């Protein structure tokens, strides 16, 4: 019986790691394994990085 | 960042309110009754061992 609550909790561990997203681009599934780039700046090089490892 | 459209506050204060009022009504029906494990809400372990013991 303990395993069994056990067992759902790791469900949705996983289920919000699939689900989180803004708007439509998750956000905990890798894909900003390698930090994105927004820039900052007006000229090229004035940039900051976000990285997010899978969760 | 003045904006009439969205109050993002009233948003993040509406949760803390909706918590703080739950936590206070799982409070009194354990008081009313005098069981911690009404339902199995709480330990899922509990009830089953307790059923035993009360046999």
């Amino acid at each position: 019986s303990i395993k069994a609550e056990m067992d759902q909790l790791a469900t949705e561990i996983d289920s919000i790691g699939n689900s989180t997203a803004f708007g439509n681009t998750k956000l905990l599934t890798g894909t900003f394994s390698a930090g994105k780039v927004f820039q900052v700046g007006h000229q090229e090089g004035e940039d900051i990085k976000v990285t997010v490892k899978a969760s | 960042a003045i904006t009439v459209n969205t109050n993002v506050t009233s948003m993040k204060a509406q949760k803390n309110l909706n918590t703080s009022n739950s936590g206070l009504s799982t409070s009194m029906e354990r008081l009313s009754s005098g069981l911690r494990i009404n339902s199995a809400k709480d330990d899922a372990a509990g009830l089953a061992i307790s059923n035993r013991l009360n046999s």
